[PDB]
Parts: C-alpha cells; structure tokens; sequence
C-alpha cells in the first residue's frame, strides 16, 4: 500500500520498479523457498505445487 | 500503466495483486494441519533434534 | 522446628516433580520419535545422560 | 530391517561430533561402542553422575604411589568390579600391570595397564538395546 501510493503521487520508472520488487522478494521467492523446503512425505507439498 | 488515466494504472496493479494475495493466503492458511502429522509418522529423525 | 520428621510426602510436593517419572517419560517419548536409528539406551550412552 | 549384530546396538560417539554440510551427529555401532564405552566408565569417578551414585571407578586414589603388590591386587579388584557391573556385552581375559620400560626418568613416573577382552556370541539380559530387552527381560 505505501509503494503504491508513492507511485501513484508521480508516475516514474523507479517507482514501478520498486512496486514489482515488492511483489518478486515478498511472495513468489517465499513460495519457492517454501516449496524446495518440504519433503514428498507430507500432502503439503501436493497442494502448495 | 505510465501512458493512460490514473484510475488504469490504479487497476491493473491491484489485478495483479489480488490474485497473488490469494494463493499466499491460502497456503499460509491450511499450513497448519499437517505439523502433527510430520511428526508421528516417522521412526528414524535424527536425534539431535528428537 | 516445623519438621521433626520427614517422608516422602511430609513436606509435600505436587505428583508431576519425581526424577523417575520424568525420566521414564523422556525415554519412551525418545524410543517414539528416534528408535529406528538411535538403539542404544545404556547408560554409558551421552544422550541418556 | 535386521542386520548383523543389530542385538549389539548403536549410539553416539564420544566424544560428541557434530557435522554442519550433512546435518547430523556421528553415531557408532557394533565393536566400537563397545570400546566406547569402556573409555567412558573407566574415566569417571563414582559420584560424579547426577542420580547414580554407584557408576564410575576410582583410579586416581592410587596415584603417587609405587607398585608394590598389594597395588597391584587393589588396581585388579577396582577394575573387575567395574567392568563385571557395567559391561554386560564382553568376556574379561585377564589384566596386565607394568611401571618402567624413552628417558629412564621419564619412564620411572608412569604406570601402564593392558586389557584384554572378548565379545560374546549370545545376548545378555542386562543389555538395554531396543526392542530386544522389552522381551529378552532383565
């Protein structure tokens, strides 16, 4: 919410550049790590994939 | 979005996030159910950690 | 004086504080987890210690 | 599973290693727990264990002594006694004493004990290795 209301106050490149960093570092590389962390023996890894 | 009205770029980013927010939600949510089961399903952890 | 003689119960203390119930605890709840791998419950054993 | 020598159990290592690339800690089995062991029981003292007052051995009460007889005879009685206690698994043979022999000062001041031992074919009731001894009984 705040990298979103910084960019829209002035529409630049480095601002949605910092709004797309959020999204790449906070969820998708926590869901990688996440995955590649568990073993085959539990269902979560069925779900999760 | 740097190219049309505001209320455009307001959108698409939001779209995005949604559906993101979602997924995440859910697997942090049903995490839960399955942290006694990793346990009592096994005879051989190491026992350091046992 | 208050104690001119004691017993096992005089001064008392709650059930759950006895070394050997402990004890005895630890080790069937070690044999639950570990005891595929780690077979050895002697008391030369580091772990028991 | 059942291997060879699985009634002779496994353990942990003395001392204690830990490895950091393979996330574990090392673990013995078979001849060298046995060994083990033995290093264990011989370098504790009997009221050095928190509840078992009876577990140890005292050798270091016949330090600044020569080794006359009657040593001799006391070092045999301590270290059988120990070993028939807490040893279960081997089949003492007998016990070497020496002093002297290096400098022949150096080799004046210490004392040099040998000791010979055998593995048993059969299981022991007094061996706590899992599961056997839930039914082999005590």
């Amino acid at each position: 919410s705040q990298k979103l209301a910084a960019f829209l106050a002035e529409r630049t490149v480095t601002s949605l550049s910092e709004v797309l960093s959020i999204w790449k570092t906070e969820i998708l590389t926590k869901i990688q790590q996440w995955y590649l962390g568990i073993e085959a023996y539990t269902p979560l890894k069925s779900v999760i994939k | 979005p740097l190219m049309g009205t505001v209320k455009d770029a307001r959108t698409e980013l939001d779209t995005v996030f949604q559906v993101l927010l979602q997924t995440y939600r859910q697997i942090i949510q049903q995490a839960p159910n399955y942290l006694k089961a990793s346990l009592s399903d096994r005879q051989d952890h190491q026992p350091f950690l046992s | 004086p208050e104690y001119l003689s004691i017993s096992k119960q005089k001064p008392d203390f709650p059930p759950y504080l006895n070394f050997q119930t402990l004890r005895d605890i630890g080790i069937t709840h070690l044999q639950a987890l570990s005891g595929k791998i780690w077979t050895d419950y002697n008391l030369h054993d580091p772990g028991v210690t | 599973d059942d291997e060879s020598n699985a009634y002779l159990g496994t353990g942990w290592g003395f001392p204690p290693t830990f490895e950091k690339k393979a996330r574990s800690v090392r673990l013995v089995s078979a001849e060298d727990d046995i060994r083990e062991s033995l290093q264990i029981l011989l370098s504790t003292n009997l009221g050095e264990r928190v509840m078992q007052p009876n577990y140890g051995c005292n050798l270091q009460d016949l330090l600044f002594e020569s080794l006359s007889p009657t040593v001799a005879s006391n070092i045999k009685e301590l270290v059988r006694t120990a070993i028939l206690y807490y040893e279960p698994r081997i089949r003492l043979n007998k016990l070497d004493i020496q002093q002297g022999i290096v400098n022949e000062a150096d080799a004046q001041g210490l004392i040099q004990i040998i000791v010979d031992c055998t593995i048993i074919s059969t299981n022991s009731r007094f061996n706590f290795v899992y599961p056997f001894y839930l039914q082999e009984g005590s």
